[PDB]
């Protein structure tokens, strides 16, 4: 039952529509069982599309929006729709922090399971944070840096700084501190400990984990080079 | 001090791939001028840059270079006021007679030697333009250089230039390898057997500008039709036309060299005869 | 590098590989390289086949007496411009051929012709041509300064999204173009104005009969124009005729780099005969590490291929437009900081 | 308002999200009153839209399920999977030629909206004749054929030879012909005939629309060499 519905999850991967493999990942942790390496991944993956096109929808709608505000009735229209995306995008990150809260961060008996389900709330939070405003903004931003911080915690304590979900914990920490937590220098100073702590200790990477890290290393590159000042 | 207002045109002196010159009058000294008009567009900055670089030219006097009156800026043109030549270029006295006399060669080419070794001496200036028309006659026998390279800055913004037909570059410059005084002598060379032959020698007895560097770069370089010219001369544009610019000689070898020697002890009365062949 | 994922391509998509439509393939998410799933086969990644169906959509000359010539504006490779007031503000040409050739000014008529026919937004209107002043032609004023100016002399500010807007409309205007089967010889930015400050505006396309010099009844085949924009196969002249769609692809990939470097192509080069024969050779090429830190990576992928050496290699302005659009569009996604992206979900 | 869907749709097209632009211009049409030119278009890109995204989600489930060749319940599933996206697939059809028939072919006066209803009408007849198969498939094939030899007629008669929507209709035929009827010579015929006539009228190519007919003509060629082969 479990194969078959991975199996499922693939297939609708495969077929471009991932609101079907959100559902059948989400009920296949429901179950309880052991989630494996290539279960959370493709459940991460899957989560990750399906809040990512309602993310750019809302980034759009948003940018239309903001292109003159001294305008006519058209944008009470905008912000309306807006608010309904936000409505369809808050309450799916909503179920996958409940999942995580009660199913996933639980029963993880790998400190890395432990440390990328940390991430990935951290993750939701900070998503909830850019469609939140006021007091709202402030309560999710909390979550979000908490998870952060307990994820923090447990990847310097058990993993390598070259692990690529390290990395990408330490990228993601720096893309929340300087986006909502507005600390462009604290976000850059993360980076650039991160990416020296990682290629102070080079070539040991496995072979697997090879396109990965240093795709994440070039991806640091970038953020640094964007915020530098 | 120069303004465009204070000149008018007379006839049209020239024109080129640069731009065009006109004879204008100066009012305040009563001397007509030879203003050379060339078309660019650069930054503000830049045309001050070009015109205190130009301000060096100044100093730049001797009996065997152009003198220089003033430059100025008046609309996306640098206007170089220069001493006006009577007898043109050595282009204009190409197209009038057949083929030059062995013996105006030997003058023009120690008039180029002496003027541009004053220049590399005495004020390190690179030329880095010898060509026929920028070698300019007068009628009473006076031979002067003109249009080399003060401003740098200058060079850089007319980089962005139209294609030409035909190039007078030595091949080291074309590849982008070291230049010295040694590229400007290959390109007194290419000139002097411009001069000597009655065409343009690449093709030697409807080619491409990218297909003549290709010949200038990948072949042996030309020779002049054996028979009709004194073997000093032969020796002298075999010397200056190498490819090489180690074996190619230097000024000093050049002042000392046999050619040039024979050709300053003879007295020849060339004014006259360009007189007859311009008037 | 490439983290290329399934997707289908539900806006006007052409294949980076094959240049031919695409809709479904695998597109790389970092930078946006896409190709069909058969041109896997024969894609090289540097970071059966089901028929297309349709796509998603959405006076013979003027008197010179009629004309005034006003103060001189400039010069150039082979006309000089004066301002006019022919029905209101034109742009008087006046060739710089004294004597044509009667076969020469048949094939000018002809051309001259071909030209009139065509009107777009993106362009310079072209009236027509006068005989009395010479051989002269005209064309429409543009108030605004050139493109060229805006860079260099007068260095106006421009952002990131109103240079891309800049060079969608000239990739507008030049796809246009070689819809009607003309190749837009001499292109650079002198020829390209910001009307009304920011809409593009080509001109001085066509004229091949004037711009090339005539040896009597038939043509030279030289080059003619500006040696930086020039494409190395038309340096090169091993062909009577290279002038094709893909020099001008050539042209418009020196215009996009300068765009988006603000500096001309080889500044370090400051002489023409070198430029010549370096360009020629393949030895020069516009250096790319020259470009903005700020350019999207679809921008300097689309600058490199538009500036290929290799002729066929360069991308027609159909698939240079669809890219400019497809990335306007992921403007908006992609104007913030980058997070963590999807791994290895790669097919195959 | 009736404007209000009208940019709500749009807004829904520049934002990605096509199924809200589907349900808004099913609604826009729903009034009963007779649509824009860029009111149809918006509908027809919108449904396209959203059967191209089935369609290509069937292609790839029937693409894996001729690829595994096993026995197991692997294909069990797999056809489970094609034959619930082919079921979603005939409810979107089937909605968009309700719609078709009793709101759009029926209410078209001008000529070119006929032909873009017929084309469309046979466009979508030929999505379920490609996914159905069995006796109802030769129904649908014959809806599709009708329509689109009446798409033909009035293109003939009253449209240019270059006009977007002829050359469209031309090439969606020929398609249907090459793929459906599986004969090449016709398709291979009704191609060469529209893209001859399209050579001959070349120099009519407005600065209104040139883009959209020479990629038709492209696409024709294109096929011409496919089919040839
Ligand atoms: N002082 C002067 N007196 C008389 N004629 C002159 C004078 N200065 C320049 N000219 C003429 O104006 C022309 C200007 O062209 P130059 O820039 O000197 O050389 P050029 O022929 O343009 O070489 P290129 O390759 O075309 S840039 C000369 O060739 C002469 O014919
Ligand atoms: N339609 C126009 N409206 C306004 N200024 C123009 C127009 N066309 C040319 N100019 C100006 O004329 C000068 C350029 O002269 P041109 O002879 O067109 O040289 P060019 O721009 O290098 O183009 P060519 O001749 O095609 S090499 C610049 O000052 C331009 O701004
Ligand atoms: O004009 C030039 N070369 O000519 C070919 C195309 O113009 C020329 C080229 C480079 C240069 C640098 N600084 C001044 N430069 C020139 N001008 C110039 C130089 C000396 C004198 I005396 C008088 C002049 F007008
Ligand atoms: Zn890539
Ligand atoms: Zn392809």
């Amino acid at each position: 039952d479990k194969e078959e519905l991975v199996q499922r999850a693939k297939l609708a991967e495969q077929a471009e529509r991932y609101d079907d493999m959100a559902a059948a990942m989400k009920e296949v942790t429901e179950t309880g069982v052991e989630l494996s390496n290539e279960e959370r991944n493709l459940l991460s993956v899957a989560y990750k599309n399906v809040v990512g096109a309602r993310r750019s929808s809302w980034r759009v709608i948003s940018s239309i929006e903001q292109k003159t505000e001294g305008s006519e009735r058209k944008q009470q229209m905008a912000k309306e729709y807006r608010v309904k995306v936000e409505k369809e995008l808050r309450e799916i990150c909503y179920d996958v922090l409940g999942l995580l809260d009660k199913h996933l961060i639980p029963k993880a008996s790998n400190p890395e399971s432990k440390v990328f389900y940390l991430k990935m709330k951290g993750d939701y939070y900070r998503y909830l944070a850019e469609v939140a405003t006021g007091e709202t903004r402030n309560s999710v931003v909390e979550d979000s840096q908490k998870a952060y911080q307990d994820a923090f915690e447990i990847s310097k304590a058990k993993m390598q700084p070259t692990h690529p979900i390290r990395l990408g914990l330490a990228l993601n920490f720096s893309v929340f501190y300087y986006e909502i937590l507005n600390s462009p220098d604290k976000a850059c100073q993360l980076a650039k400990q991160a990416f020296d702590d990682a290629i102070a200790e080079l070539d040991t990477l496995n072979e697997d984990s090879y396109k990965d890290s240093t795709l994440i290393m070039q991806l640091l590159r970038d953020n640094l080079t964007l915020w530098t000042s | 001090e120069l303004k465009d207002d204070d000149f008018e045109k007379i006839s049209e002196l020239g024109a080129g791939n640069g731009g065009v010159v006109f004879k204008v009058s100066h009012k305040p000294s009563g001397l007509v001028m030879a203003r050379k008009l060339i078309h660019l567009e650069i930054k503000p900055a830049i045309r001050n840059q070009i015109i205190r670089e130009l301000q060096v030219l100044h100093e730049c006097n001797s009996p065997y270079i152009v003198g220089f009156y003033g430059a100025f800026y008046s609309d996306g043109e640098i206007s170089i006021c220069m001493e006006h030549m009577d007898g043109g270029s050595l282009d204009q006295v190409l197209k009038k007679a057949g083929r030059i006399p062995e013996q105006i060669l030997g003058k023009v080419s120690i008039a180029v030697i002496k003027g541009l070794t004053y220049l590399r001496e005495k004020h390190k200036i690179m030329h880095r333009d010898v060509k026929p028309s920028n070698i300019l006659v007068n009628s009473r026998g006076e031979i002067k250089l003109c249009d080399f390279g003060v401003s740098g800055q200058l060079i850089d913004a007319m980089a962005n230039a139209f294609v030409g037909t035909r190039s007078y570059m030595s091949p080291e410059r074309l590849q982008g390898t070291h230049y010295s005084v040694q590229s400007d002598i290959w390109s007194m060379g290419l000139s002097l057997v411009e001069m000597a032959v009655g065409r343009y020698p690449i093709p030697p007895p409807p080619m491409a500008i990218f297909e003549l560097l290709d010949y200038i770069v990948n072949e042996p370089p030309p020779k002049l039709p054996s028979g009709v010219f004194s073997l000093e001369f032969q020796d002298f544009v075999n010397k200056c036309l190498i490819k090489n610019p180690a074996e190619r000689a230097d000024l000093k070898q050049l002042m000392v060299h046999a050619f040039i020697k024979r050709s300053d002890a003879e007295e020849v009365d060339f004014a006259g005869w360009l007189c007859s062949t311009i008037g | 590098t490439h983290n290329f994922a399934r997707k289908t391509f539900l806006k006007l998509a052409f294949c980076d590989i094959c240049r031919k439509f695409l809709l479904n393939g695998f597109r790389c998410q970092t930078c946006g390289y896409k190709f069909h799933e058969h041109c896997s086969t024969k894609v090289p990644t540097m970071c059966r086949q089901r028929s297309t169906s349709t796509p998603n959509v959405h006076y013979w000359e003027i008197e010179a007496s009629e004309v005034m010539l006003s103060t001189r504006i400039g010069s150039g490779s082979f006309g000089t411009v004066y301002k006019g007031k022919w029905h209101g503000d034109v742009a008087v040409k006046i060739l710089k051929v004294v004597d044509p050739t009667p076969e020469q000014f048949q094939a000018f008529r002809n051309e001259v012709a071909v030209l009139r026919k065509t009107r777009h937004v993106n362009i310079l209107l072209f009236m027509g041509y006068m005989t009395k002043d010479n051989l002269a032609i005209v064309t429409q004023w543009c108030e605004g300064s050139s493109l060229y100016k805006h860079l260099h002399v007068q260095e106006t500010k421009f952002q990131m999204f109103q240079l891309i807007d800049i060079a969608r409309q000239t990739a507008q205007g030049m796809d246009y173009l070689h819809a009607k089967n003309i190749i837009h010889r001499d292109m650079k930015s002198n020829n390209i104005f910001l009307h009304e400050g920011l809409t593009v505006k080509i001109g001085d396309f066509g004229l091949a009969t004037v711009k090339s010099r005539w040896s009597g009844s038939q043509q030279v085949e030289q080059p003619t124009g500006s040696v930086l924009w020039m494409a190395p196969e038309v340096i090169r002249m091993q062909d009577n005729n290279p002038f094709s769609f893909q020099s001008d692809v050539y042209s418009y990939g020196i215009v996009l780099y300068e765009l988006m470097t603000g500096e001309l192509p080889y500044s370090h080069i400051n002489n023409r005969d070198q430029i010549i024969f370096m360009v020629g050779r393949g030895y020069a090429s516009p250096d790319l590490s020259k470009l903005y830190k700020n350019c999207p990576k679809a921008m300097k992928r689309l600058v490199a291929e538009c500036v290929k050496k290799v002729k066929e290699e360069r991308p027609l302005f159909p698939q240079i437009l669809s890219s400019i659009e497809l990335l306007q569009h992921s403007l908006p996604k992609i104007n913030r900081s980058a997070s963590e992206p999807s791994l290895h979900r790669a097919a195959h």
